[PDB]
RNA sequence: CCUCCGCAUAAGCCUGCGUCAGAUACACUGAACUGACAAUUAACAGCCCAAUAUCUACAAUCAACCAACAAGUCAUUAUUACCCUCACUGUCAACCCAACACAGGCAUGCUCAUAAGGAAAGGUUAAAAAAAGUAAAAGGAACUCGGCAAAUCUUACCCCGCCUGUUUACCAAAAACAUCACCUCUAGCAUCACCAGUAUUAGAGGCACCGCCUGCCCAGUGAUCACUUGUUCCUUAAAUAGGGACCUGUAUGAAUGGCUCCACGAGGGUUCAGCUGUCUCUUACUUUUAACCAGUGAAAUUGACCUGCCCGUGAAGAGGCGGGCAUAACACAGCAAGACGAGAAGACCCUAUGGAGCUUUAAUUUAUUAAUGCAAACACCUGCAUUAAAAAUUUCGGUUGGGGCGACCUCGGAGCAGAACCCAACCUCCGAGCAGUACAUGCUAAGACUUCACCAGUCAAAGCGAACACUCAAUUGAUCCA
RNA sequence: GCUAAACCUAGCCCCAAACCCACUCCACCUUACUACCAAACCUUAGCCAAACCAUUUACCCAAAUAAAGUAUAGGCGAUAGAAAUUGAAACCUGGCGCAAUAGAUAUAGUACCGCAAGGGAAAGAUGAAAAAACCAAGCAUAAUAUAGCAAGGACUAACCCCUAUACCUUCUGCAUAAUGAAUUAACUAGAAAUAACUUUGCAAGGAGAGCCAAAGCUAAGACCCCCGAAACCAGACGAGCUACCUAAGAACAGCUAAAAGAGCACACCCGUCUAUGUAGCAAAAUAGUGGGAAGAUUUAUAGGUAGAGGCGACAAACCUA
């Protein structure tokens, strides 16, 4: 990634990360599954539900995407009607 | 590919097919290298008198029942109906499609491939073996006889076996493949005679060829490519070995039929004259060979034979009956 | 570049005027053409190849004659110095042209078609068809261009309505108005053909340069292949 | 003077590409200076001399960012002094 | 005693061995070093010219015979205009281009051995090895890859290339290139090449003198001519097969192949005769070098060294490690067995998602050029499209001695971890790239497994809705994009 | 005690401010520095990044900040990237800059090198007045005595005795293998973020507008080297060597020859073979022997052809070793 642009000398954002990913407040990331709309007529329904979710990503997962993004990708965002409202925080979470 | 591989059956069919020939070799040549003529193979277990109507309404005539009634002017196979164009005719059957029953009308394939089926003079409640089986056509008309009690299909490729499954499924219903009623296997064809003697009342051998129609026109897995250079020179010996394996499962009295469609009088005769030496020393079971004459000239309106062979008959193809090369020849286990 | 024609001249004469070798060079200084080079020094003799050039306050066929007929450098045809009146100049010699000889030069358009002497230039309208010809012009007034080599001559094929045809000497046909004037014969020199150059140094003194050493596969090109034909090339023997 | 991609493709080759007007020469009368002047134009001057209703009027109404010739200002020049005096 | 040099001009350089006075790559306290002073004097050479028209066919070679070919190195006139003179500049040298006072490079005239110009030896001794010479008994190529070198001055061939000529400046002079002659292809024409040319010409090429052989896809038989045939039309639904027209102004074929042959060659091979220290088998002498004395005084190289031998060890290989042995310390001259002796430059194999040159039937292009068509405009120009030529940019996956012909790269099974899991590269074998039956092969959701990561992949309780989460070992493909 | 060592100040660096230069006379675009005669405007490409490469890959444009690395763009990859909107305070003569290997290359664009464009140095130190001590390497004072990584344990005693396989770096691991070092002095190589941690301030708020915040926010501290290709492109400079050509020149003794791209053979041109030489006389020479020597010959002068190119009797030859 660019970390000091020749305009500005700001750390850029990578818009593929953006495209693909959502940031949860909590630190969390989630992505959907590779090949979820691919050959669906060869696939078990099961296989086709397991394909058709919104799934975390690793610790280290999560690392690399927070380093590809920028500060304003974290910020807190009160939308009018998000349906990832709820998911943004952690609740009852030890250690 | 660099050197094409259907370029080395020429030039391997080139120097040997023409001094066995003479002159015929040309009118061989050309119908080789031209579009094979079909036969249309009417499955019983489909709506056969519907079928046949319909293929005569394409000016199709059923070469094998004008064969039966010049017959008695043993018996061939029955049940068998193959429909062929006129001499000279170049007209293609449509594609066969599925019937009502969900089994398909008939079967598209070389008419000349039913020679030796026919020349096995089956009988109800005979049991049979084919000991190279698929991709299928004359295990095929071996059911569609329904004189077979009990059919032994072998094939050393399970890739070509499970063609054979998928024809069988198609064209023969679930009650005729009942258990052991239909046997199919895959393996050795070779070492048959050790895991059964004398089982059989008939046994089709038809052996691994050059196969001079096919390798001339398809470039995938031809034999005549360098890499498979080693299999065509063990090839004359791995054939006697099937047709000998193949006289040991055969019962005292039983018939077999050897075919094979190449030309080669190494693949033809020398195999069958070989086999009987084989098996005459080492077993010590005498092989009469049946003559074809009578088989021959019945056949000859539709199908034109070469003339100058001293065991069996070979089919030659011609520009006017472009049939592929079979050379079919029954022979009795006396002992 | 610094290159300057040496055809400057604005006047003719028929004293040989010095001229400047090229080399094969341009006025850009580079090579267009090849194998030309530093042979024996020449002086360039003007010729007036418009045969009908009627003198100053003159008009009407006029006759010449013959001075000496002498060898050029720069051509493969002997040249002629010829003088009429008080006008002597350079021209292109027939095959039998001789010192003392008298040529005539016309104009005029015969009804009944003249008798084609050797020395004499004629329009083609008075020469009649199947005489040999020489020095033609493609333009009435334009000056001759085209059968000027050594021992070449045209034939005047066939004439129609105020246009004859004539066979150049590569047995091409070409079209010509009958007003434009012809000399009549066979160009000098015949037999320039026969001339043995006999060693490379001859070659070198007519300023002709050694041909490239390197090799070149052919003259002419491979025929394309087209789409369906490639697997009929390349076709091993065993 | 620009580029231009080969098949309308930016994923096919950038190559250097040069757009010149067609070029015609015309006789035009200028009635302010009585005088006939054989120019190279194009169309789209034709099409303003047109418009505007005259050479004259062209001359004079267009400003020097559209005109684009030194020719065309000094026609102006000489217009507006015939005018002035 | 040498002179293969000199003197001058040109070109180049620019005061660079004249005088005086000083300090001081052999040296003179003298040098060409430092400072000051002086000097090359034009007749030689350079530096030229009023205008406008106009004139100038006939070489040179003792220029006379004779003979040419490659065709040549020097000429004015008419009219107008015209009266002031000896200015300016080079002129030196032991000299220039080669980093140097360099065995090299350097045009012309005269001298063709000097009338001009120079000195091979610092002094000594007379070792080895090294270099150049001279002489050699008897033998005469026995030497050697080879008569290389030397001596002697030689024959007859073979191969290659006709020949003279040219080529890798600095490892190849040749059989390579060119070359007369021959052959093929292209072109019907003017004012900047070709060319002030024109088809017996010009350009692009091939082959290599000459000389001798090698030449038909021109329609077949029968007696220039009839007739099917070939080609085109029409009839025929359309054809089969019938009706009509033409093939009768001419054609040659090979940038084809072989064959001797004269001359020639620093070409490659063989050979006769002689000859010679090449050799048997080496020796003597002279010069250079050498060593010593005097002066001046480099370079590669160098971890530090107080730097031995034998055997062993270190996969070979030790001055230095182990066991033995040896051993006062220092020069000078030889030597080349070791110090994987020193300096570059190699040759071989492999590697790099490192380069570059060349080729093409690699991919991507047609910006350029040429032609064509369609617009515009009333042939050129412009825009668009198409076709070619010419290029341009970029690349050349992996395994398999290395090379050719092959094979292989993903998934499943066995040898194969004897018993949780995992794990046997390479190899030896097999198979897969489907298919069949449903049509709730609907929806949703606890908990789990996981091919050692991730991505993928797998099982499933309960519930909603139905009914009374298929078989098969693999039977498969992310993102983007459409 | 020699060679040496030592020094402080010429000057320079970054800013700030301020808008610079420009005739004694004479000469100077012709061969510049020579008194005096008949024609400019015209897309940069490429390296490089994408771990190849082919679309693509930041580069000033009218002045801070913030919006914002946001909208957008993009083999939607690498990466590129706005605007509406907000808003800007003005004191030159200073330095936690260098001090002769530093700071300018500079004592000077000089000397020197190169045909040319072009490259490009080194160095000085007395005192108010010159009209006045010791220390690098290398050596010398003062060569050496069995034996061995040069020392260590020691010892009365330098050595003798016993113990001890130089240093660095590389290879999957190993050194003893290979790499690098004559020695001395000077010079010569870890630059920054998100996120975390530590220490403060304030605290459901923090921050000297923007931004963040379900204990956070603000501030500080604390992590990211040096040298080296063959290349590619743009713009200049080169044909005084050489390849070829153009203009106008010059040279070729003697002897045999019916007389010649003939023969022998000088000068001249070339370079077959051997020997010498190999930091040489020489970055290609010398001696002998050779090939040619009236010609497709050799050679002096001036001019021309220029790198996506020239030129070539093709050797991938030559185009300033
Ligand atoms: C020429 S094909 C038979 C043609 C087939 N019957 C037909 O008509 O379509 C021969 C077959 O025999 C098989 N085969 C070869 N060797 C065999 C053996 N040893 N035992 C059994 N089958 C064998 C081949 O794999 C091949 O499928
Ligand atoms: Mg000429
Ligand atoms: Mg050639
Ligand atoms: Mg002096
Ligand atoms: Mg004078
Ligand atoms: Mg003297
Ligand atoms: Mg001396
Ligand atoms: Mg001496
Ligand atoms: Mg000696
Ligand atoms: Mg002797
Ligand atoms: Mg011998
Ligand atoms: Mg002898
Ligand atoms: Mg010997
Ligand atoms: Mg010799
Ligand atoms: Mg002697
Ligand atoms: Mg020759
Ligand atoms: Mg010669
Ligand atoms: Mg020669
Ligand atoms: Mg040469
Ligand atoms: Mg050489
Ligand atoms: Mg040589
Ligand atoms: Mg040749
Ligand atoms: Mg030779
Ligand atoms: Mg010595
Ligand atoms: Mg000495
Ligand atoms: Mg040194
Ligand atoms: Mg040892
Ligand atoms: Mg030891
Ligand atoms: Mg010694
Ligand atoms: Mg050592
Ligand atoms: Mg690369
Ligand atoms: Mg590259
Ligand atoms: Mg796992
Ligand atoms: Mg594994
Ligand atoms: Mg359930
Ligand atoms: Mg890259
Ligand atoms: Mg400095
Ligand atoms: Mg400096
Ligand atoms: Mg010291
Ligand atoms: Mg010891
Ligand atoms: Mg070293
Ligand atoms: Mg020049
Ligand atoms: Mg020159
Ligand atoms: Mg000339
Ligand atoms: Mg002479
Ligand atoms: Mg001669
Ligand atoms: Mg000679
Ligand atoms: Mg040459
Ligand atoms: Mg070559
Ligand atoms: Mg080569
Ligand atoms: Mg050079």
């Amino acid at each position: 990634l660019t970390y000091f642009s020749a305009r500005k000398g700001k750390r850029k954002t990578v818009k593929a990360v953006i495209d693909r990913f959502l940031r949860l407040h909590c630190g969390l990331w989630v992505r959907r599954k590779a090949g979820y709309k691919k050959k669906l007529w060869k696939k078990t329904p099961a296989r086709k539900k397991r394909l058709r979710e919104f799934v975390f990503c690793n610790k280290t997962q999560s690392k690399l995407l927070d380093k590809m993004t920028t500060s304003f990708w974290k910020r807190r965002n009160w939308y009018v009607d998000d349906p990832y409202q709820k998911y943004h925080d952690r609740t009852n979470l030890k250690v | 590919p660099k050197f094409p591989a259907v370029r080395l059956a020429l030039q391997n069919f080139d120097m040997t097919y023409s001094v066995q020939f003479g002159d015929l070799w040309p009118s061989i040549r050309v119908s080789l290298l031209s579009e094979q003529k079909y036969g249309a193979l009417v499955n019983n277990f489909a709506a056969w008198d519907h079928v046949s109507a319909k293929l005569e309404q394409l000016s199709a005539k059923d070469f094998v029942n004008e064969a039966i009634s010049h017959w008695e002017l043993w018996a061939c196979s029955p049940n068998l109906r193959c429909f062929t164009f006129d001499r000279g005719d170049i007209s293609r059957f449509p594609p066969a499609r599925p019937g009502s029953l969900g089994v398909m009308e008939y079967y598209l394939m070389d008419a000349a491939s039913l020679l030796p089926v026919l020349a096995l003079g089956l009988q109800p409640g005979d049991i049979v073996l084919d000991l190279c089986a698929a991709p299928g056509g004359k295990t095929l008309a071996l059911l569609q006889t329904g004189c077979c009690r009990n059919l032994a299909a072998n094939d050393l490729s399970p890739s070509r076996i499970a063609r054979l499954q998928k024809i069988l499924h198609s064209y023969v219903p679930e009650e005729i493949r009942d258990g052991n009623q239909v046997r199919v296997t895959s393996w050795d064809g070779r070492k048959w005679g050790e895991l059964e003697g004398d089982t059989y009342d008939r046994v089709l051998v038809d052996v691994p060829c050059t196969t001079d129609r096919h390798s001339l026109h398809e470039e995938e897995n031809n034999i005549f490519k360098r890499s498979r250079k080693k299999e065509r020179q063990i090839l004359p010996v791995l054939q006697v070995q099937l047709l000998a394996a193949g006289l040991l499962a055969t019962k005292p009295g039983g018939h077999v039929v050897y075919s094979t469609c190449s030309l080669s009088h190494l693949q033809n005769e020398y195999v069958v004259q070989g086999a009987i030496e084989l098996l005459a020393n080492q077993y010590s079971i005498q092989v009469q060979v049946e003559d074809l004459t009578h088989f021959r000239r019945v056949f000859m309106d539709t199908f034109c034979f070469f003339s100058s062979c001293q065991v069996g008959e070979l089919v030659i193809p011609n520009l006017m009956a472009n049939f592929g090369p079979m050379y079919f020849c029954k022979m009795r286990r006396l002992t | 570049a610094n290159f300057v024609s040496w055809k400057s001249r604005t006047k003719y004469t028929i004293t040989p005027v010095k001229m400047r070798k090229s080399g094969g060079r341009d006025h850009t200084g580079r090579i267009r053409v090849h194998g030309i080079g530093g042979g024996h020094k020449q002086r360039y003799r003007m010729i007036d190849f418009l045969r009908f050039r009627p003198e100053e306050t003159k008009s009407g066929p006029f006759e010449e004659k013959v001075i000496q007929v002498r060898y050029d450098p720069c051509r493969s045809a002997d040249i002629a110095l010829v003088a009429g009146g008080s006008r002597k100049r350079w021209i292109i010699a027939t095959e039998n042209m001789q010192a003392g000889d008298t040529i005539l030069n016309s104009n005029h358009i015969g009804r009944m078609a003249v008798a084609a002497r050797e020395g004499d230039a004629h329009p083609l309208g008075a020469l009649p068809v199947g005489t040999l010809i020489n020095n033609v012009e493609s333009e009435p007034g334009r000056g001759a261009q085209y059968i000027r080599a050594a021992g070449t001559c045209g034939v005047l094929l066939r004439k129609v309505n105020g246009t004859a045809i004539i066979q150049l000497p590569s047995k091409r046909q070409m079209q010509v108005l009958e007003t434009c004037v012809a000399t009549v014969g066979r160009v000098s020199n015949v037999d320039h053909n026969k001339r043995v150059i006999g060693k490379a140094g001859r070659n070198r003194w007519l300023g002709k340069r050694p041909n490239s050493g390197r090799w070149h596969r052919k003259g002419g090109w491979a025929g394309r292949k087209i789409r369906p034909l490639p697997p009929m090339k390349s076709y091993v023997k065993l | 003077l620009g580029q231009i991609y080969a098949n309308n493709d930016k994923l096919s080759k950038r190559l250097k590409k040069v757009w010149k007007p067609q070029l015609f020469e015309r006789e035009f009368y200028s009635e302010i200076l009585d005088k006939k002047f054989t120019v190279t134009v194009t169309m789209r001057t034709l099409d303003l001399i047109d418009e505007a209703y005259g050479l004259d009027f062209y001359i004079l109404k267009t400003p020097k960012e559209d005109l684009c010739s030194k020719f065309g200002m000094d026609l102006k020049r000489g217009m507006l002094l015939r005018l002035a005096r």
